[PDB]
RNA sequence: GAGAACAGAAAUCUCCAGUAGAACAAAAGGGUAAAAGCCCCCUUGAUUUUGAUUUUCAGUGUGAAUACAAACCAUGAAAGU
RNA sequence: GGUUGCGGCCAUAUCUACCAGAAAGCACCGUUUCCCGUCCGAUCAACUGUAGUUAAGCUGGUAAGAGCCUGACCGAGUAGUGUAGUGGGUGACCAUACGCGAAACUCAGGUGCUGCAAUCU
């Protein structure tokens, strides 16, 4: 993970950093190798979290495509 | 995005003072040099100073009694071609250079619609880069007009894929393996099925090769060869149209088939082995070589180049009869191969074992060498046009460069961030393009080992890439159903 | 008549202006384009067309007002082997290919060099007056000069076969273009229904005796002629310069002096 | 002297004022419809006066423009309601000339109760060829004195064809 | 509503500035040799350069409100103002403005030798390349007036600011020389002024790298003599001379990496 | 033919600019202005200058790429550029520089507590019944909402709301004049 | 100006004459006419990522505002804007 | 010397009225099957160079036709505006200085030059 960009159902979690369901996070991707028009290479993307991590350790989340 | 980080400020205020500015003083404190070729040849004692590197060449001209190029380096320490004194008796190390240059391919042509669907094979005719012929993932062929950047000729007449196609030797007739076991032969200028679909193996076509045009009988037409799924090597006469006799020998399925100089088909298949069949003896293998751990993919020769076009060098000619044809065939296949005056054709093998070994399958049945360093399957390797240069593509996204004499290590390609599907060599030997699992194509320039061009436009991945015999185009083509022309 | 007030005050464009030749809005944004990054000279390639003429010209302004490098007309074209119809599609075409190919031979190519490379040579689409549809015929020689090896930026939505609610090229609807393919089905579908106006349409063709296929067949020898020659040799000119000076300063008008305009006042005074 | 320089005809103009947006208008518009073969427009007005009945941009009138043989069909055609009488007004000092007629059932057309009675417009423009030197893009210009349009000419140019009258001076 | 706004902060005071705009102003006293040369003038500073049509009835060195209100109209930094009279003929006046404001002023006066592209051998050069420069002799260095004239030619025949420059560009050379050198108390020669272009052949002598050049007159060749001057004042000079503004044992080094040392 | 040349007293460079400054010695009697050989002494004391100056230029660091055309800044891998250093002369400017410190006493009322800036995300709000997400102001903004209701359940109150609101918009822009002209 | 059925002082239609006496986010000495005027086509924008100014009590790697820069984004055949 | 394409200066290049135009080109001019646009193939697009035309378009000349500009010792280094010695002032502040420093009438003259490329009885 790379950040923590917006937590819906307030501001002041997305300061703190908490990780619930629904919460949007920038991810490395670097593994997919990626590469946009004009011959750049990706590293980084938005996904969202789909699970809630407190009732497991897993944070499972779903590329945003 | 990222940024490559400013400079400081005691550095700008460094990039203002005066700065460096050479001269060449006087300067002919003469050293005496050893020129010495590369395979035997060390020809006696001359003592220049900082002359002419163009005049180097000269020199040898008039020494070794031809006025030719000559590219030079030293102390093969570094091997770097008053430049070598600038950083620091010396001796001289040349190889003949047979100038004709090959601008690199920069820019990006029109983006040729075509097929419904996806590209599975393209190849360049060996006589004008006019034409070229691709495979796709419907039931047909088509052959293009680069000339003009239009279609033309499409060739129906399968029912099921096109997995190869080979444009023949002498630029007569083309060939299509497809994936109903059947193999079609056409006519280019006409585009009329030229008899019915030759047939005869119970599972799809692999690869193709044609019989060299330098021991095809004069009056004659060159033969092919075909492997299938099934494990059959078949081979064929393009008159007749009659299988000449099979090869049965492997046990897995056999992936590609070559023909040698002397007329000796190799053969490696998914069985881990690499065979070696004859014609001359009715087609028993001789040579069964089990060196690798895991399957063997796409073999490949020494002369692979030469054996490819056939008389048609790179200046776009044409033959007129057979007689001429075939002294200028055995003249290429010499240029190429004759670098002790015997017939040293190598060949190198790629396995799903992330290692490749270095054969001399002619004066022994042990390998040279076991070229190693990848760290996943090697999908695909070639030598250079003059075979002193291997290359070799993985999935790890790397490309690597060894000598291709015994065998050692050169230098590494990085740049890729996908896999690596295929290399291909330019016709001087030195460039060399690539393509890969995600859009973009790369241009690498041997002589440095670095990156020349990267040269984007694709949408999905790449599966072909062929540059043309005179260095004019190079034509790609994959998931996303367009074929692309790129030039200088 | 008119103010003389008005007259005195009234202030003139400029001479191309006036002679509705030349677009000054357009020639600021095509010759001071960017112009701030680097100082990289900047080449423009000019297409016109007249009634019977196709011209093209490689040109590079200056201070001194402009310079020519290579130049085209399509009044050439029988040179390789084209007699009829020297403006359309397909002259148009061979017209930018030649274009292309003689600049591209002249520059030194195939048959201050520190850094070293060949570095293709880049121009622009000086399109003038020339309204934009998709299919003028000045996007064709556009076509040509790139297929000749020249390096000018475009795009396809005015090439003849691209479809609006999907945007996408057709192939062969462009080839027949090419190759007088229009022409060629005009004169095999007004062969029939027609012979008036397939003898007076056409009436030049007949004189040779040229028929709906070897249309095809000679654009690409003339293709080929082209590639293997594009040469630029001149007129043999006769009648030498001073020939021509001699018989125009002839039919040429001339001026008068003063003492003349002074002894017609005393004449009509006279009168 | 006459090389080319004929005065021969440029094109036909219609025309029908309707100062409501209506039914009126419709069929106004229906009647140009049926009989050019093309299709007419309609023109908003300017500005308002509140006297005359009307608002601003209303659409007021239809119009069509006839080129070529259906020019000089119509030409003709509406010739005999007006028994071939046309003044010396009515012409122009640039020698454009046009009439206007009621009774629209006078030439081929039937009634279509649903149409109503409408009352049309005329008018011709004249021009020796050469028309492009004003109507291009380059180097557009404007025409000579010689080859202007005067009175006397078009009035010549009328009595040539149907041979019409001069009708009080 | 914003093509206005858009025209307004165009001219608004900014950390990096853009080129100095020329605006060429002939008096009331002006021939048609003198207006022969402003047009040379104009091309090498094509196309950052207005011109006015009419005369202008404007003394300079007497009430220079109107220069300033010209400044502010037509957002121009530099100013020509083209005169002739029989205590000068052939009068030039260069004004540069600060904060529409004068900041320095100076005349320079013509003889009669000038040329014109109509007379020289004409050669070419593409319209909006960056000019080399040369100044020779040592006066620029220290003497007052012909620091002015070099801080002057510099801030008017420059154009552009870059980072990377590319070398088909380099294609003319100006350059300036005093009339010899001299004592101080003598009058303050004169000031050539030449603009030339360059062309390089294969040297031999220094391999691929460095060229053997030679140059090609082309036009205009003047001279000057020095007039009247304005020269700046203190609060001005400090107040014209501003960088905008825009650590230690901390480095960056390659790579990032922001690193401390501790001694 | 030398590519070379040398001079007593060392040239000065900014190859910022593209600039030399010679600073040897001249001939008072050459350049005169009827000397016959004048231009042939010019042109070479220029030309001398000349050399040394692409001299230096051609020595400077180089910045090649791998892109291709179509690369939306500039430069293609076919071009090496020259890294050129930065000015020293102190050219003057022509306009000040720009510094406008004003505290409208509302950063003055902000500051002296701990409002903070807003953290400027987005500008839709989400609307129950109906479904959709109504920007907040910039299409049908809430605000014109009771405007075209269909019954206001109390002079007519939408009128009366408009004004309400146009009062806020005029006392704002006036706070803001008495702000600038303080 | 001169003309076209109802048609007039002010309704619509057509030809020869604004160097601008109209309309211009707008006020000018001077500008805008193959537009900056009037029509038609395609479209987001409070985008995202670190150096300068200040401030956070979870002193808090950007956490946010703020100035500037770059990758993008829209349009165009393109130059470019 | 004409004509065409692209240009610098942007009325010495314009507004007005007649006259001449051989060859080459430019144009008017011939047509609507195809790509493309309009109420209308008029302008925009496409084709042949085909049936005609030099009438306008285009260039040039002429005109005590309107506009425009050039130069001169035309004014004159003067009027105008600034300091100065003691050049003077009950109060009113007033004459010829060195350095800045103008226009209208006057006189004479003109009514397109120039860069690149191809070509033309």
């Amino acid at each position: 993970i790379l950040a923590v960009k917006k937590n819906p159902q307030s501001p002041m979690y997305t300061q703190l950093g908490v990780l619930t369901k629904g919460t949007i996070i920038e991810v490395n991707v670097s593994e997919l190798g990626m590469v946009t028009a004009g011959g750049k290479v990706v590293w980084g993307k938005y996904a969202q979290v789909t699970n809630e991590p407190d009732r497991d350790g897993c944070v499972n989340a779903v590329l945003l495509v | 995005s990222t940024l490559i980080p400013p400079p400081s400020k005691k550095q700008k205020k460094e990039a203002q003072l005066p700065r460096e500015v050479a001269i060449i003083p006087k300067d002919l404190p003469n050293v005496s040099i050893k020129f010495q070729a590369l395979d035997t040849g060390d020809n006696a004692l001359r003592v220049p100073g900082a002359i002419s590197e163009k005049q180097l060449e000269e020199l040898l001209n008039q020494l070794n009694g031809t006025s030719v190029p000559y590219t030079f380096s030293c102390t093969i320490k570094a091997s770097d071609p008053y430049s070598s004194l600038i950083k620091p008796q010396i001796t001289l190390l040349y190889t003949p250079r047979a100038v004709f240059k090959v601008k690199p391919v920069t820019r990006s042509s029109s983006a040729i619609a075509g097929h419904g669907s996806t590209i599975l094979c393209s190849a360049f005719a060996p006589h004008t880069s006019s034409r070229m012929v691709t495979g796709a993932g419907d039931n047909t062929a088509r052959i293009w007009d680069c000339d003009t950047q239009t279609p033309m000729h499409t060739l129906k007449g399968h029912y099921n894929w096109v997995l190869c196609v080979s444009w023949s030797p002498d630029g007569e007739v083309i060939a299509t393996g497809s994936m109903d076991n059947t193999i079609r032969l056409w006519d280019p200028k006409s585009g009329q099925c030229l008899g019915d679909a030759l047939r005869g193996h119970s599972k799809w076509i692999t690869s193709l090769s044609w019989e060299p045009i330098h021991l095809v009988k004069p009056g004659s037409k060159p033969r092919l060869a075909s492997s299938s799924k099934d494990g059959t090597i078949k081979i064929w006469d393009t008159v007749s149209r009659v299988c000449q006799y099979t090869m049965s020998g492997h046990t897995n399925s056999v992936s590609c088939v070559k023909w040698g100089g002397q007329g000796l088909l190799y053969s490696g298949s998914h069985d881990r082995t690499v065979r070696v069949w004859d014609i001359n003896s009715q087609g028993r293998c001789i040579n069964i070589l089990k060196s690798h751990a895991h399957w063997v993919n796409h073999l490949s020769l020494s002369t692979d180049y030469a054996l490819r076009i056939g008389a048609f060098d790179h200046t776009g000619k044409k033959p007129s009869t057979p007689e001429e044809a075939q002294k200028k065939a055995l003249e290429n296949y010499e240029k190429i191969c004759k670098k002790n005056g015997n017939s040293e054709e190598m060949m190198v093998t790629a396995s799903d074992d992330y290692t490749m070994f270095l054969w001399n399958p002619l004066k022994s049945t042990k390998p040279i060498a076991r070229m190693t360093g990848h760290q996943k399957l090697v999908n695909h390797v070639a030598f250079s046009p003059d075979g002193r240069y291997i290359v070799s593509a993985s999935f790890d996204n790397s490309i690597k460069l060894w000598d291709g004499r015994d065998g050692k290590f050169i230098s590494t390609f990085r740049g890729h961030v996908a896999s690596v599907y295929q290399v291909a060599w330019s016709s001087d030997c030195r460039l060399l393009v690539s393509c890969s699992k995600d859009t973009t194509l790369k241009v690498w320039d041997v002589r440095t080992r670095k990156l020349s061009v990267d040269l984007p436009g694709h949408k999905d991945e790449v599966y072909t890439v062929d540059w043309s015999v005179d260095g004019k185009r190079v034509c790609s083509g994959g998931k996303d159903k367009m074929v692309r022309l790129w030039t200088h | 008549a008119k103010s003389s007030a008005y007259s005195s005050r009234f202030q003139t464009p400029f001479r191309r202006r006036r002679e509705g030749k030349t677009d000054y809005y357009q020639r600021k944004r095509l010759v001071t384009q960017h112009k701030a990054k680097y100082n990289t000279p900047k080449y423009r390639l000019v297409v016109r067309f007249t009634n019977k003429d196709i011209i093209c010209q490689i040109i590079s302004s200056t201070i001194t007002g402009d310079v020519v490098l290579a130049a085209a007309y399509s009044h050439e074209l029988p040179r390789y082997g084209i007699t009829h119809g020297l403006t359309n599609w397909a002259a148009a075409y061979a017209t930018g290919l030649l274009i292309a190919r003689r600049t591209l031979q002249k520059l030194g190519l195939d048959e201050e060099a520190v850094e070293d490379g060949p570095r293709p040579f880049k121009v622009f689409l000086d399109i003038g007056l020339q309204r934009t549809t998709t299919g003028a015929r000045v996007f064709g020689a556009l076509k040509g000069a790139s297929d000749g090896g020249l390096y000018v930026p475009h795009s396809e939505n005015r090439f003849p076969g691209w479809d609006f609610e999907t945007e996408e090229i057709d192939p062969e609807l462009l080839r027949s273009y090419i190759f007088g393919g229009h022409v060629s089905q005009y004169m095999e579908e007004l062969a029939d229904d027609d012979e008036e106006r397939f003898s007076e349409l056409f009436k030049g063709y007949l004189a040779d005796d040229i028929d709906a296929d070897s249309l095809e067949d000679i654009y690409t020898s003339a293709h080929e002629a082209i590639r293997a020659d594009p040469a630029f040799k001149p007129t043999e000119k006769k009648f030498t310069k001073e020939q021509y000076a001699a018989e125009s300063k002839k039919y040429r008008q001339t001026k008068l002096s003063k003492e003349e305009r002074a002894a017609r006042v005393a004449a009509k005074i006279a009168a | 002297q006459n090389p080319m320089r004929d005065l021969k005809i440029e094109k036909l103009v219609l025309n029908i004022s309707v100062g409501e947006s209506g039914d009126r208008l419709t069929r106004a518009s229906k009647v140009l419809e049926q009989l050019s073969g093309q299709t007419p427009v309609q023109s908003k007005a300017r500005y308002t006066v509140r006297t005359f009945g009307i608002r601003r941009n209303e659409k007021i009138a239809v119009h069509v423009t006839v080129r070529g043989p259906k020019a000089e069909e119509i030409l003709e055609r509406g010739l005999k309601v007006k028994e071939y009488q046309l003044r010396d007004r009515n012409f122009s000092a640039t020698g454009n000339f046009g009439f206007g007629i009621d009774e629209h059932i006078d030439l081929g057309i039937k009634y279509d109760p649903s149409i109503g009675i409408f009352g049309m417009d005329f008018y011709v423009v004249m021009n020796r060829p050469g028309a492009r030197v004003t109507r291009r893009k380059r180097c557009k210009g404007t025409v000579g004195n010689s080859h202007k349009t005067t009175k006397e000419d078009t009035v010549s140019w009328f009595k040539q064809k149907y041979d019409a009258d001069v009708l009080d001076k | 509503n914003a093509r206005a706004k858009r025209a307004l902060v165009k001219r608004e005071a900014k950390l990096v500035e853009n080129v100095k705009q020329a605006l060429f102003i002939p008096g009331q006293s002006c021939n048609k040799n003198l207006h022969d040369i402003m047009v040379d003038l104009s091309a090498l500073k094509k196309p950052d350069m207005k011109r006015f049509n009419r005369k202008n009835d404007i003394h300079p060195f007497e009430d220079m409100s109107p220069l300033e209100f010209f400044s502010e109209k037509n957002d121009c930094s530099l100013m020509v103002l083209m005169t002739s009279s029989k205590k000068r003929k052939n009068n030039m006046t260069f004004i540069r403005t600060f904060g529409y404001k004068i900041y320095d002023m100076i005349e320079l006066m013509v003889a009669d030798n000038f040329k014109l592209l109509s007379d020289f051998k004409k050669l070419t050069f593409t319209v909006g390349l960056k000019p080399m420069f040369t100044f020779q002799g040592a006066a620029f260095d220290t003497h007052p007036v012909y620091k002015q004239i070099k801080s002057l030619f510099l801030d008017f025949f420059r154009g552009e600011s870059t980072d990377l420059q590319d070398v088909a560009g380099l294609q003319h050379v100006i350059s300036m020389t005093i009339q010899g050198d001299f004592q101080d108390g003598e009058p303050l020669p004169n000031v050539l002024f030449r603009v030339y272009k360059l062309k390089s052949y294969k040297s031999d002598q220094g391999g691929k790298r460095l060229p053997r050049i030679e140059l090609v007159e082309i036009g205009p060749r003047l001279d000057f003599k020095i007039g009247r001057i304005h020269t700046p004042s203190p609060d001005m000079v400090t107040e014209a001379h501003k960088k905008p503004k825009q650590k230690k044992n901390v480095e960056l080094d390659i790579m990032g990496d922001k690193l401390g040392r501790i001694h | 033919l030398p590519v070379t040349v040398e001079k007593p007293i060392p040239v000065v460079y900014d190859l910022g600019n593209l600039a030399a400054f010679d600073s040897n010695v001249l001939d008072k009697n050459d350049l005169d202005s009827s000397n016959a050989r004048r231009e042939e002494k010019i042109k070479s004391l220029t030309r001398d200058n000349v050399q040394l100056l692409i001299n230096q230029l051609l020595s400077l660091p180089m910045k090649t790429t791998t892109e291709s055309v179509g690369g939306t800044g500039g430069q293609s891998s076919v071009m090496t550029l020259l890294q050129l250093p930065d000015p020293t002369t102190d050219l003057p400017r022509e306009k000040p520089l720009p510094k406008a410190k004003a505290m409208t006493k509302w950063e003055k009322f902000a500051a002296k507590k701990g409002i903070k800036p807003k953290e400027r995300a987005g500008k839709m709000i989400y609307d129950e019944a109906s479904g959709e997400w109504v920007p907040k102001w910039g299409y049908k903004g809430a605000n014109k909402k009771l405007d075209d209701q269909w019954l206001v359940e109390v002079i007519d109150p939408r009128t009366l709301n408009r004004a309400e609101r146009k009062r806020l918009v005029k006392k704002n822009e006036k706070q803001q004049r008495r702000n600038m002209k303080n």
